């Protein structure tokens, strides 16, 4: 209420547009989450985060800045959270998920561009997002065309440091990325005034590793039959990983896993054992882009995994320890390069990841979902679908944007798929 | 006795199967109110043992068993053409290509992408605006079917405006629209494998020029149900009976 | 004796300025035949000393001096609002933002991108189809206007179908359509600089709900010509006089 | 008949190829042959178009019969110099035809750049004798659509993918030098011809001579009245990508000789009050003539093209070096001077635009980029804003390969010409 509103004032949030943006969220969350039965008790923490999504955490970040720490905003899992957190500064991922801000983003971006990019740009331009308002810096990356060229525009509103990611994973590329990581470490040191040493870099690695491990633990529990948790709840948790305090977040995820282990031990789940188990693959689904999971699970399926960067690509790979800073930096670089994003060529590891997940999670069908005008994942979906069909794995290709009201079109396609694979 | 209700984006259809296996059918415009259209169709229909509801409006209709139009279209067309494995359904908002097995069960399917939505309605609107007063066979032989953008109805409408603004014949534009649509639909209808023969159904199949252009582009026989509007509803009615 | 003829995608308009400076106007639907509409417009007019033709049909008409609707719209709006520097023209196919100087001369302009074509005609189509017989006061009084996709008329039609299929109120859908259109137009109207005041013209400016939603989104003063349909044709007639 | 036999040997789909080539002569008639005041030296290029799938395709086929290879490319960054050093041929095959877009869409998204869809469709349908005679494709990691399409195209023809960096700092320049060295080894392997100082200097000289001839033609367009319509220069720059470099350079220089005579007499193709237009943006591959034809059909004259079928192709020449290592370094440096929007930032391109506006005495800039080209589409915002700050009239256009949006484009172009007159 009042205390949040004063914080948003100090951050120069456009209060009226911000209220208009948030106004319909509680009803959606009530329909898609709170009114859905059989959710684990340990979801209460995450529900309360969503209920104060622009409150307590934004206060925490504001207070860190008053202590002399910094807030770095990121848009890609390749940016090394470990280096930022080693300094005591904060890393928040601000990938856009909201249609509200897309027209504002289109004042400086083409309308035939990925909505993730357009939405994030609109949040900054309209001063609608308290997290974007509290951020000191943006760390960008040379991934897709839209993001790469959008950074040049965004820099007029907030300083953007652009990391150059290579486009292959040969030895020359691995060495190139190692150097980009070292350059970024130096930029972080300069901006925070905190030198990286063996102690604080090891601690930053351990903190982010602990977060990834908790999400890996949650992902493994979804292999059980019946599914002990709906996929929409796990998507929410993976979305919130990008904003929350890493230590608190990991603790709350592990508390959920303890509850889910009790369900598994009694054979309790959220669906019948005959409900179709679905793997999602494609682009990240940033908060509050809940549509695809909601439609699948409202049609009686259960999503048991996400091969995306808000999902398995985020948490699968942990940093290997090393005794000195030089070795830790090389291992941080190596961790991120294990991420099999479609911006790399070839990206044959992603297909192998998909096929492995189909077996590990005992999946009945694969839904490949990518955002409209995402060319990296849109183009690659052809080879993915061709291999899955060769292996007789049911496959459905879906595309959409952040506009919520193409429900009927998506529902018919999803339900026809579930009917087919039943 | 067993009823199938197809509440489509443009038209609503009801098929009732009797105990003898006979069936009757009724079609009305949906008028963006599928609850009203469904109750109208069901008016005075007697005592129904089972009802299946399909199409866009199935989400709102408050009784009957819900089944998608993909599954129903496969079952209905199988009753008519058990020997043909591929079905192209062109409606007002969606296009559907379906491959079925020897029991009319769905083996694979694909529906139009977002930019390809609304082809049927666009043809209906543009024909109303410019094309009622033309012979069908004068389109098939028209020597200058103008190429029209295949991207979407926005781009096509833009080109139609420019074409008629510079004095292009209405008939040349209509033929171009049908030819370009048939070419896109031919590639679409091969998405699940190359058909040896194709069932073409839905309201879009009632445009005789479109069927002939589609057949020529595909190079295989294209068969059209005697009443392509109601084949999905028939499928729904057969599923109603089989459950 | 000075005539301006605007052969637009949807309607054709004729303005005639007498020697005294008074003027009359005529408006007829184009019906996809600009030449016929313009000839119907010019018959029984008396002899015209000078004619300027603008709009989609201007070349095909093959009469008078041809000037684009950007220049004509700037000239006609300047006669009515010499003190407002920005003009938003929403027609049936194209949307235009124009910046003019103190003398009425175009200093910059922008028209819709390809995916943004046809907004006005879509609104006309959907209103008749949905059925629009509530007053605008209902629309601005609507507390649950549904946000509709702002990409293009294809995606928006798909959502209108989904929304009505689910049982959403037609008033909530119509309100949402005007509101989203007003939001897109407001951002478009700031393309050449943020106006302190805006002229809103074209047939799009005849929708009362859209004018009000647009002014609220803009946050600045909006003025609308007495007859927004004809301001481009008036500009043509003023050019015809001056040359 | 000799052509038809060659196409059959290349496994062209003869019926579709005929269908594709059927409307072309009439369009060329309308937009080129029947246009008055064209230089006499256009006759050579008109003849090339007239037999676009004949003489040159024969020459390429005969090259392969002698054990040389044909490399197909889609970007100016691929080093023509190294391929030609070995006696093998380099041809640029960027797509410019709507006819093949649906075929490309069988394996590519419909919301993709039509250059990519059209090129893919040419190979899939077996429509293009140049694509059919090619031994290899040399792809590059530029835009997302091309980079990911190479993975699909490799199923039809072997694709070698060069990794271009995305910045131009020292680490990037070293990286690209190493890519050029790896590519050289690949050409040596496929051709069996080892590079030495002699044949690499010769390859450099050959391509430099082609670029220098196109630079000479570009410079002559600064004169008022314009001595040549821009549509004719676009065609020449398009043919530069698959004609023989020696013969092509000779015919371009012969054209320049004739244009010099026109300038010496103050003769031009337009009145000198006609608006002079600079196009900037994406390449316009053959036969994507629409935008030039509409501008010049409306009374303007295009006097330059800041595009890779245009100034970005020929502006930069390779500097000499004494040995093979130095020459490869200099070949890499030449290509990295190209200011493509796939680099960040791309401030050099804005400098090039501003310099061209002054030198060519330009009245207005038309930024034309193909639909769904995201590098140039996004960059257009900063370009337009800076030209605004410098009071240079600017019009952003986008389109695809379909022809019937001329009415929309005409109104935008003609309103722009009215505004800047
Ligand atoms: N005489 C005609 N009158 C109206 N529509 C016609 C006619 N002939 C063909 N059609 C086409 O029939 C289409 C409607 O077919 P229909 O199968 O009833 O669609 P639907 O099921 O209501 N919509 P959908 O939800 O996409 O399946 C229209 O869009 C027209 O293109
Ligand atoms: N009562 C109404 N009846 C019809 N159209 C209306 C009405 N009220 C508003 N309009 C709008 O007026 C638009 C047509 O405006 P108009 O300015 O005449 O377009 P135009 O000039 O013919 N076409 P354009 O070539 O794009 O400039 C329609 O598309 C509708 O959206
Ligand atoms: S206008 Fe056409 S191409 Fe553009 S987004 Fe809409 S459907 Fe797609
Ligand atoms: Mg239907
Ligand atoms: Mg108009
Ligand atoms: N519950
Ligand atoms: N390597
Ligand atoms: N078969
Ligand atoms: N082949
Ligand atoms: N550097």
């Amino acid at each position: 209420g009042m205390d949040n509103r004063e914080l948003w004032k100090v951050l120069n949030v456009d209060l009226e547009k911000h209220d208009e943006f948030l106004a319909p969220v509680p009803a959606v969350y009530r329909e898609l989450f709170l009114n859905r039965p059989n959710r684990p008790r340990a979801m209460a923490y995450f529900d309360a985060v969503v209920g104060d999504i622009h409150g307590i955490r934004v206060h925490e970040l504001y207070n860190l800045k008053q202590e002399g720490k910094k807030v770095f905003a990121t848009f890609c899992v390749y940016v090394p959270e470990e280096i930022i957190n080693a300094t005591g500064s904060a890393c928040i991922g601000l990938c856009g998920g909201a249609q509200y801000t897309v027209p504002a983003g289109e004042t400086v971006l083409p309308r035939n561009l990925c909505p993730l990019i357009k939405s994030a740009m609109g949040f900054k331009i309209e001063r609608i997002c308290p997290y974007f308002q509290v951020a000191d810096y943006v760390v960008g990356e040379t991934t897709c065309d839209g993001k790469k060229k959008a950074w040049e525009i965004l820099n007029e509103y907030i300083p953007v440091y652009v990391m150059e990611l290579p486009q292959k994973k040969e030895e020359r590329d691995r060495k190139f990325w190692e150097e980009e990581i070292k350059d970024f470490a130096q930029f972080v040191e300069e901006k925070t005034g905190v030198k990286l040493n063996a102690e604080n870099l090891r601690a930053g690695i351990e903190k982010i590793n602990k977060k990834r491990k908790a999400l890996k633990r949650l992902s493994d529990l979804r292999k059980h039959n019946p599914a002990p948790i709906h996929g929409l709840d796990v998507l929410l948790i993976n979305q919130l990983a990008f904003f929350d305090d890493p230590e608190r977040f990991a603790t709350k995820v592990n508390e959920l896993c303890d509850e889910l282990e009790e369900r598994v031990a009694k054979g309790e789940g959220v669906v019948s054992k005959d409900a179709p188990r679905i793997l999602i693959t494609g682009t990240p689904q940033p908060i509050p882009h809940w549509k695809i999971h909601a439609l699948i699970e409202g049609a009686g399926g259960v999503v048991v995994g996400e091969e995306t960067c808000i999902g398995e690509r985020y948490f699968k790979d942990l940093v290997e320890p090393a005794a000195d800073v030089e070795g830790m930096l090389k291992n941080i670089a190596a961790r991120s390069l294990k991420v099999n994003c479609a911006c790399f060529t070839p990206n044959t590891g992603r297909l192998e990841d998909i096929l492995s997940m189909v077996q590990k999670l005992q999946v009945d069908g694969v839904i490949h979902y990518s955002l409209q005008f995402c060319q990296p994942y849109g183009v690659e979906s052809y080879l993915v679908g061709r291999e899955l069909e060769r292996r007789n794995i049911p496959f459905l290709k879906l595309e959409s944007d952040f506009s919520e009201e193409d429900q009927g079109q998506l529902k018919t396609r999803i339900e026809a798929f579930l009917e087919m694979i039943k | 006795m067993f009823a199938g209700l197809d509440l489509g984006s443009t038209n609503s259809k009801l098929v009732i199967i009797k105990e003898d296996g006979s069936y009757t059918f009724k079609v009305v415009p949906t008028r963006y109110e599928p609850v009203k259209a469904g109750e109208l169709l069901l008016k005075n229909t007697g005592e129904i043992r089972n009802l299946v509801v399909t199409g866009y409006g199935r989400v709102a209709f408050n009784r009957g068993k819900v089944v998608t139009e993909i599954t129903c279209q496969a079952r209905g067309c199988h009753e008519l053409f058990p020997e043909v494995d591929y079905i192209l359904d062109l409606g007002g908002q969606d296009a559907k290509i379906i491959k079925k097995d020897g029991q009319g069960r769905v083996v694979n399917f694909l529906m139009n992408d977002k930019c390809a939505a609304g082809t049927g309605r666009f043809l209906e609107i543009i024909l109303t605006a410019i094309g009622d007063d033309y012979r069908d066979e004068d389109l098939i032989n028209e020597e200058n079917a103008v190429p029209i953008n295949s991207m979407c109805t926005v781009f096509a409408e833009s080109e139609v405006i420019s074409l008629l603004a510079r004095g292009t014949s209405k008939r040349a534009v209509i033929a171009g629209l049908f030819k370009t649509t048939a070419k896109r639909l031919a590639k679409f209808a091969e998405s699940l494998g190359k058909p040896r023969k194709l069932i073409f159904t839905g309201g879009g199949a009632k445009y005789p020029a479109l069927r002939l252009f589609l057949q020529k582009e595909m190079g295989v026989e294209v068969v059209v149900p005697p009443e392509p509007s109601v084949t999905a509803a028939l499928g729904a009615a057969l599923i109603a009976r089989e459950t």
